[PDB]
Formats: C-alpha cells, structure tokens, sequence
C-alpha cells in the first residue's frame, strides 16, 4: 500500500511478488507483502472506471507506483501506457515516485527499455521523479537494482 | 436406457468440473442440455455435482455467450424484498465469487440490473446500485482478508460512497446498516449443491 504494483494482465506482477516473498475469504485476490519494512501492494485496476472513485482514501499513504509492462507485447503496449496514465492521473498520486519495470526482457525479441520508454511516454512526464528498469522477473534479474533505486527515493 | 443417461449426465457434471466449456460441450453433444444461454444458466443454478469455483470461472468468463449465461443466471435469482447485503449473500451462494476485479466488476454490475429490477425505487439508477454492490465486495474483503492490515471504520465505508448517488450521497443509515451487516458475518464460503 505504500508502495503499489499496477499493470495489465500477465505482465509479471504476481511473479515480482513471489521474488519479494491463507484463509478464504469472498473478494479481490489480494496480494501483498512487506519488503525491506516497506508494505507492497498489486493494485488490480481491472474493472470499469466507474468503481475507480472507490479507490482514493486508499491511496492517501502511497508514496510510490511500480507499473510493470510485459515488454514483448507490442500488441497491447497501448493500452499499458493508457492504464499507466489513469493511475498517474489520480490526484492523490500525484507526488508519488514512479518505477517501470520493463518486463520480460529475457524473451529473445522483446522491445528494449529505450522503446518502452517512448511507448508509455516516459518523457512526457517532466514533473514526475520516474526510473525505468530492464527485468526478468523469472530469474529476478533487474528487480532488486529497481527497488533499490525506488527505496532511495522514498528518502 | 436410464442407467445410460443417468451414467452420461455424471461424467458431463465431472467433466464441467475440469473444464467447464468442455462439460457443457460434452453435455450439448449428448443431448442432455439445450445450448442456449437460459438453459445453460438452469443448468448451473443450483445443480448437483457442479463445483461452484467451476460455476463462477464459467460465469466470468469474457465471451459473449458467457455474458448472456451470466445475464439469464442472475434472472434466476429472486431479489425482491431484501435489501443489498442480503441479496448479495443469495447470490454469492450460488456460485465462488472469482478473485479478479475484471471479472467481480460485471458480475456486479449484472447483478445490480436485477436487484433494481426486483426493488423498483430503492435506488435512482442502476449504476448507483452497482457502485454500491462493488464497494461491498470491497469492504468483505478489507475487513476479512487476513492480508489487508488496516481495516475501514464504518466511516471510511461512508466517505467512499460520497457522490455514488448521481453526484449526491446515499443515507448514512443504509451504508451503515450495510456495513455493520459485512462487519459482523462475512460473506459465506459457498460449499457444492
Ligand atoms: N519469459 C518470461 N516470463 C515471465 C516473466 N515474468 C513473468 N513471466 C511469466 O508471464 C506469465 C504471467 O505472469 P504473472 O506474474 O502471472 O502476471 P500478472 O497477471 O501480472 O500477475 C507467467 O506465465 C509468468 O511465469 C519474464 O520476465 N519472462
Ligand atoms: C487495501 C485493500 C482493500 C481491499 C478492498 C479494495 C479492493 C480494490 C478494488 C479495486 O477495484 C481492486 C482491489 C485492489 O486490487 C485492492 C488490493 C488491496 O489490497 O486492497
Ligand atoms: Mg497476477
């Protein structure tokens, strides 16, 4: 919950969290976990954006976004960039840190951080503290360099 | 001939089990049930040997004829006279709630068109009913999931519905009774039959 894990289906989240790490209960399958005394949590953004109003008293404390993007999909990066900016949209992020995880760079024809970077326009955000970061969250290659780099912004 | 059907009839409730699409192709290709959404959703709705996780992954599933399943089984449901909670636990029993918001936020709002329609008059849209209903399956989950630390007071529950109302508020008495309902008996965990 300080720190928040988005992006769109299958792009790692779920994989990052068990690098970084049960009862039944009807509801959102929630997953999070403490790293480095730090909670982390996956916010799901799947609905419609008529349940996003619901969201913003749970975002008060959340200091850092991680949006995590499976760099071999060239079909639906789009959309990745247009999920990215409706969080970064929310105004009670607005000061928060933002971590992109370039996912998936060990697939042999994956698109490469600097093109990431142009297709969820990275470089249109001029007053926002950002940091993209080449991963393979299999191996965990990438995600400790990025979380390091994100704690230490956090002060 | 009967022993036959009969025997035909389990191996296809096994095999939705597994596989839902599979079991409802192994039943139509049998011709033990009519491949049409109403008759599908008669199907599932309280039938036996059916697992209710398979019920409800089948009933979220994206593809058109899972949305008119989904549709013609919240028509099954009967609504009328209960307030939100307590038709949501009737429809939470029928089948295991799925896990992801895609999925939960149609089921919500699937649900909501027929509450509406059973209680004419409770609330001003449908969209405020089904706004409501998620920010419920939101609160069992805040306060019964283990893994969320910090739990919502009544009054977070209250401040998040600010304005679902068609810009307005809903009474604080109805969010409330909602809230004390959740709090104080979570949604059941939905066992088979
Ligand atoms: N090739 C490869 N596969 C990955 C990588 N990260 C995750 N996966 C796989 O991608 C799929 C989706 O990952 P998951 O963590 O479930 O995605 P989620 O929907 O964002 O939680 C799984 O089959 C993962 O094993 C990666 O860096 N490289
Ligand atoms: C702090 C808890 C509160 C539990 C209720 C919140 C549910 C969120 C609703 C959002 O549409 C998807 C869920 C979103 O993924 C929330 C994950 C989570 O851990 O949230
Ligand atoms: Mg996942």
């Amino acid at each position: 919950m300080r720190i928040l894990m988005v992006g769109l289906d299958a792009a790692g989240k779920t994989t990052i969290l068990y690098k970084l790490k049960t009862i039944p209960t009807i509801g959102f399958n929630v997953e999070t976990v403490e790293y480095k005394n730090i909670s982390f949590t996956v916010w799901d953004v799947g609905g419609q954006d008529k349940i996003r109003p619901l969201w913003r008293h749970y975002f008060q404390n959340t200091q850092g976004l991680i949006f995590v993007v499976d760099s071999n999909d060239r079909e639906r990066v789009n959309e990745a960039r247009e999920e990215l900016m409706r969080m970064l949209a929310e105004d009670e992020l607005r000061d928060a840190v933002l971590l992109v995880f370039a996912n998936k760079q060990d697939l042999p024809n994956a698109m490469n951080a600097a093109e990431i970077t142009d297709k969820l326009g990275l470089h249109s955000l001029r007053h926002r503290n950002w940091y993209i970061q080449a991963t393979c969250a299999t191996s965990g290659d990438g995600l400790y360099e990025g979380l390091d780099w994100l704690s230490n912004q956090l002060r | 001939k009967t022993l036959q059907r009969n025997r035909k009839m389990a191996m296809g409730r096994k095999k939705f089990n597994m596989d839902p699409k599979k079991g409802i192709q192994f039943l139509v290709e049998n011709e033990l049930l009519q491949n049409t959404p109403e008759e599908i959703a008669r199907f599932l709705y309280k039938g036996e040997g059916l697992n209710k996780t398979a019920i409800g992954d089948y009933l979220g599933e994206r593809e058109e004829l899972n949305l008119a399943v989904l549709h013609a089984f919240v028509d099954l449901h009967e609504f009328t006279d209960l307030n939100l909670v307590q038709a949501l636990r009737q429809f939470l029993w029928s089948f295991r709630l799925p896990g992801e918001a895609q999925k939960i936020d149609r089921m919500m709002e699937a649900f909501a068109q027929r509450y509406c329609l059973c209680n004419p008059g409770v609330f001003q849209s449908t969209d405020t009913c089904y706004v409501l209903s998620y920010s419920v399956i939101m609160l069992n989950t805040d306060l019964h999931n283990p893994n969320v630390r910090d739990k919502m007071g009544l009054e977070r529950f209250v401040a998040m519905n600010r304005g679902i109302n068609e810009g307005g508020d809903l009474p604080e008495e109805l969010l409330r009774n909602l809230y004390d309902s959740i709090r104080n008996e979570p949604f059941k965990i939905p066992e088979d039959d």
